[PDB]
């Protein structure tokens, strides 16, 4: 609802929301490669997957509309838009996967709890950044070749 | 002019009758029901025997 | 209720689109008042049950009055934006004022001492929600909708409209002619009424 009525469509909102369950892919498949259990602190690790998942989708998807209403057809507004972003979600992958390092190799006191939630988080981002650059446009092209 | 708002966007204005919908039928459910309201006075009784 | 309004709507506007605008406006008033009162910790009874079945009344009325004046500046001639935005140009006002004198009528009645204040409280208070949020719904629901589905009058009719010609062909003429007649001796009748005052 909130996405729809930010869009001014009741149709674009689909690209943005039908992308999450990747990032959950990739936690649960960074869990299960080790000796690992779906406990409370790694569910509340996908959270934060999520949200930088709908975080990275929104925006690209707000520069393609506007590269589209300046008059360029979609097949360039799309290239563009996933040009022009590459930066600001090469930065922000670099520093959350570096920053979450000492979370794994944790020892000492509640070590388990951090291990937990940081190898999910770590083995869930690869994917979620992975994904969003390599699936949002072709979702939003297909949705606007689908109205026309 | 606040109409005016609205009137461009009737997507916006959707979404908000759908939440108010929506927080009324969730609401709906978790509230008291009684023939007739508190009138009663509250009242203590000791009850004794010999 | 609803019935009833949609189909006093249908005979007296003689438009299918406008009864939309009513039916998609009474029950979302009812259902949010729900909510707010578990916000000030009230229960349903008899009381609050009596309160909603007698501001449907009101309800309606403030939608007639939106669709009836929006339905008035589309016969004056305008295509349905500029119509909707002349309606609403003297309209905001005056339903932001009724709604805040009831406000002013219902509020402090509520504070009576003694069985009857407890009795007048609730209806009070439910009454009071209510007419809230369906002004707050008709400042913003209503003319989009409006603007929506309502179209001109030179417009193409559609299978709907050409049904509905072809069953009341006659009674939508014949209701014409003795409403603007009625019409006429109303407005002389009031004419004559208001040369004599004391």
């Amino acid at each position: 609802l909130v996405l729809a009525a930010q869009y001014e469509s009741l149709t674009l909102p689909l690209a943005v929301i039908l992308i999450v369950p990747m990032g959950i892919l990739a936690a649960l498949t960074g869990v299960w490669l080790t000796a690992g259990d779906n406990n409370i602190f790694t569910q509340i690790g996908l959270m934060v997957l999520v949200g930088l998942a709908c975080k990275n989708a929104i925006l690209i998807v707000e520069f393609a509309r506007e590269l589209e209403m300046q008059g360029a057809t979609a097949f360039k507004a799309a290239v563009e838009a996933s040009r022009l972003r590459l930066r600001p979600i090469l930065m922000t992958s670099i520093a959350f996967i570096m920053g979450v390092v000492p979370l794994v190799t944790s020892t000492g006191a509640g070590s388990e709890m951090r291990h937990a939630m940081g190898v999910a988080v770590f083995f869930g981002m690869i994917g979620v950044t992975f994904f969003g650059l390599f699936l949002t446009p072709a979702f939003y092209v297909l949705i606007r070749s689908l109205n026309s | 002019n606040i109409s005016k708002f609205f009137i461009d966007r009737p997507i916006f204005a959707g979404v908000l009758s759908v939440l108010i919908l929506l927080a009324g039928l969730l609401s709906v459910f978790q509230l008291p029901i009684s023939e007739y309201p508190e009138v009663v006075p509250p009242s203590v009784v000791v009850r004794a025997q010999y | 209720a609803i019935a009833l309004v949609v189909v006093v709507v249908i005979l007296f506007l003689q438009t299918w689109r406008a009864s939309i605008i009513p039916l998609l406006a009474v029950p979302v008033s009812i259902i949010g008042t729900f909510a707010l009162m578990l916000a000030f910790g009230y229960s349903i009874n008899a009381l609050s049950l009596f309160g909603m079945v007698l501001a449907i009344g009101i309800v309606v009325d403030d939608a007639i009055v939106v669709v009836e004046n929006v339905e008035r500046n589309i016969e004056a001639g305008l295509n349905p934006r500029e119509a909707t935005y002349r309606a609403m140009r003297e309209v905001s006002g005056p339903i932001i004022a009724i709604a805040l004198t009831l406000v002013a009528v219902f509020v402090p009645l509520a504070f009576m001492t003694g069985l009857t204040g407890q009795f007048y409280k609730q209806f009070a208070m439910t009454i009071a929600i209510s007419t809230v949020i369906s002004a707050f719904n008709s400042l913003t629901l209503s003319p989009a909708l409006a603007a929506l589905l309502l179209k001109g009058h030179d417009a193409k009719p559609d299978a709907l409209t050409r049904i509905m010609n072809r069953v009341f062909g006659r009674f939508f003429a014949l209701f014409n002619r003795v409403f603007s007649r009625a019409s006429d001796r109303y407005s002389q009748g009031v004419s004559r009424v208001i040369s004599h005052k004391a």
